DNA sequence: ATCAATATCCACCTGCAGATTCTACCAAAAGTGTATTTGGAAACTGCTCCATCAAAAGGCATGTTCAGCGGAATTCCGCTGAACATGCCTTTTGATGGAGCAGTTTCCAAATACACTTTTGGTAGAATCTGCAGGTGGATATTGAT
DNA sequence: ATCAATATCCACCTGCAGATTCTACCAAAAGTGTATTTGGAAACTGCTCCATCAAAAGGCATGTTCAGCGGAATTCCGCTGAACATGCCTTTTGATGGAGCAGTTTCCAAATACACTTTTGGTAGAATCTGCAGGTGGATATTGAT
């Protein structure tokens, strides 16, 4: 998946196995941090379900200004599109 | 946040002599500190759909800023 | 003398636990900053207090590090560059 | 079939993310949107870092991204530097930077 | 029945109700409650002494702070923790004292 | 109308009384102790959780609590806390 | 059977190599006492990480310290490491 | 002149600066003093080295700032000590 | 060394904000017992990869000489903090409507749990592909001596 | 400032380790389709406790005066490090025995899953109690002037 995204942004660029290993550590790290925040967020609100809403708040709490804004838009857009598919 | 209050803080910190410019420097730091914490506190507030910032919202914000605070719930 | 009276102040204030900024001014500041994130907010009394406790505890501790940077420099006045150094090393 | 992760328009695998959510014990329940949103965000962040790392590779006349390119892209970007402020990228080195006062003359 | 003052039933319930794992063995909450009780006794013991030394019978925040920051280990455990109304330890940098 | 609110206060009291029978504790101080018990609980449970996850285990047993404790507690808070925990599990099984 | 005694291996940090690390850190001039101070700092740093890494090893009932063990130990103490498995 | 030449040289390359073999004992040595009979995956030793060197480099940056603060260009042990005290290592 | 102005202490006193004590109601627990299920320890073992010995050679550590020059020690003095007493503008304290924070009820969109069907991302492995490490040489600075 | 000594920059060149590309197997996924269960948004509402206001309280703004900090200029000692000669020990390419990690199947101690009963910790209103915070007095240590 990292390779697919790479080709979209730099069609004519590869990536060494070590760099790929670093990218894999990065995705897992961000996943855990976002999920952790969502987890506590749910518990603080006595909610047993993690929805796109907790994930969104978790993203606002975790990411720096500009990255949050764009992450949120991509997340919102993907859920809206996903929800519109019959 | 007045000169005498900043000076009192410095004293509890064991500071003996204070430069004139310290006082605007402190205000700037305090502001950055509050901004960061409140931003998170307010984010927990909105998430819970309240219009009132609770002690817990502040406590949770302090905690994940790595500034855990005891005495206000949790 | 100059700095003497300082010394007794350190003795005094250290060994009180009371707050050191005044409440109303601090409250106005907290509300002003919050208004920029979301309008027409209310604050539990305990919320502003938690904020004031953490803020003062933060600043006191920073003044300790600032002092170490000043004296490291063979000074007794703290200056702004002392605070900056401490924050940079802190990673803030 | 279509797979979800076309349903959402999303290179990253919605199915796997939904599963990893479940198996990580983050809540009793996990809504259907949660994994779509999270996968989108993950894909967005890797696109951001790869855009920047790819550029660094380009400036160093290289076609293949290596750890140093990832490090250069991260430390030169304020926000990514902040998000990864407590992270160490193996074999990334550091940014070139000499304090003013240390230069001669 | 585990010979503790702390609530094993509550701890078990909390351990489950916290999404820490799929299952929670029977011994876990017992072990955990005992650890919490021990640490609690440890701080109160020291805080209590801190109060006696000030000729007071009631432990207040100040006494919890003095007890914690004067104990290397508790101080380590609670390095990123702030205790409200605790104040700081009396301490002035040598180089700042009078010339004498 | 209920809306009621569990807390470690009673059993902090109790404990206080074995260690110092003649000493009291103010409300604000009890609130600090409550935060203290909840904080240690979440820190220990969190590390035990990670431990079980790491080793692909579905269960958090007293073994995880022990390792969590050795990871979290300094040298000699660990030593004692470990013995206290072993002692309670022993006096629990044997019963 | 086997076994040589390992001792004074701290002296291995070859007080160039200490110089080289300081260069990467942007240091221009180094006092003669820096070498021993640095060895002491490196010792404490390694003791804390290996202590936790080995604790994870024993908990899993292994005799071999894994890269995961170290990676987990490093994260414990907020020195997250990318690229050695994830 | 040589110092600056070296800073530029190292600040750019990425290879480990401590000899591999030597580093790798006083991993074993320290580890041994904690628990005997331990084996190490070679990548576990490499992870420790990558982490130790990143930690030392970042520590010297901070040390460098402390010396400069004192209007010096030689780092001394007290700079390293000030940096660690502020970092709350200390 | 001798006061003179204060700051600091300590022993005693007591009003009251906050802590302790007794009663009564009860949803929420926590304990208990039965029935069903299953995680993960144990025993067997495939097979990865860790420890280790070997041998060769040059990258790089070590140890010495000797000079460049940083930084502590010292004297000098400009000017900035800080002490202090003057005057009141702001914060603090206690009384009061009303906005929401919550407690409770309803009920449907959405999340399990279950049985199959099908698309896919690992991977073990033989084979071709290719970016760039690394040695080479020469144009271009960057320094140091004068 | 022109020269000489050197380090750095940099495009060209090619053996080769690491990487992009399959043909083939597939267990673990992920997707499709009822059936059953329920978390939590939504509407309504009572009691908090939060924002607001006026009167009583006490901390801060302000200008003069000057102690004394700490940067500037000067000095010289002795440490740091560039240059260099020597040779050790790390690094590298290999190969091997076997420890011990990890895959697979077996099977019971222990955990989950209701269902029923007993106890209990938390909440609310009332009454009563008390540790100690400020307040006073008088002693005496501390600091600054002479």
């Amino acid at each position: 998946y990292v390779y697919k995204v790479l080709k979209q942004v730099h069609p004519d660029t590869g990536i060494s196995s070590k760099a790929m290993s670093i990218m894999n550590s990065f995705v897992n790290d961000v996943f855990e941090r976002i999920a952790g925040e969502a987890s506590r967020l749910a518990h603080y609100n006595k909610r047993s379900t993690i929805t796109s809403r907790e994930i969104q708040t978790a993203v606002r709490l975790l990411l720096p200004g500009e990255l949050a804004k764009h992450a949120v838009s991509e997340g919102t857009k993907a859920v809206t599109k996903y929800t519109s598919a019959k | 946040i007045t000169k005498p209050a900043i000076r009192r803080l410095a004293r509890r910190g064991g500071v003996k002599r204070i430069s004139g410019l310290i006082y605007e420097e402190t205000r700037g730091v305090l502001k950055v500190f509050l901004e960061n914490v409140i931003r998170d506190a307010v984010t927990y507030t909105e998430h819970a759909k309240r219009k009132t910032v609770t002690a817990m919202d502040v406590v949770y914000a302090l905690k994940r800023q790595g500034r855990t605070l005891y005495g206000f719930g949790g | 003398r100059p700095g003497t009276v300082a010394l007794r102040e350190i003795r005094r204030y250290q060994e009180s636990t009371e707050l050191l900024i005044r409440k109303l001014p601090f409250q106005r500041l907290v509300r002003e900053i919050a208004q920029d994130f979301k309008t027409d907010l209310r604050f539990q009394s305990s919320a502003v207090m938690a904020l004031q406790e953490a803020s003062e505890a933060y600043l006191v501790a920073l003044f300790e590090d600032t002092n170490l940077c000043a004296i490291h420099a063979k000074r007794v006045t703290i200056m702004p560059k002392d605070i900056q150094l401490a924050r940079r090393i802190r990673g803030e | 079939a279509k797979t979800r992760s076309s349903r959402a328009g999303l290179q990253f695998p919605v199915g796997r993310v939904h599963r990893l959510l479940r198996k990580g014990n983050y809540a009793e329940r996990v809504g259907a949107g949660a994994p779509v949103y999270l996968a989108a965000v993950l894909e967005y962040l890797t696109a951001e870092i790869l855009e920047l790392a790819g550029n660094a590779a380009r400036d160093n006349k290289k076609t293949r991204i290596i750890p140093r390119h990832l490090q250069l892209a991260v430390r030169n970007d304020e926000e990514l530097n902040k998000l990864l402020g407590r992270v160490t990228i193996a074999q990334g080195g550091v940014l070139p930077n000499i304090q003013s006062v240390l230069l001669p003359k």
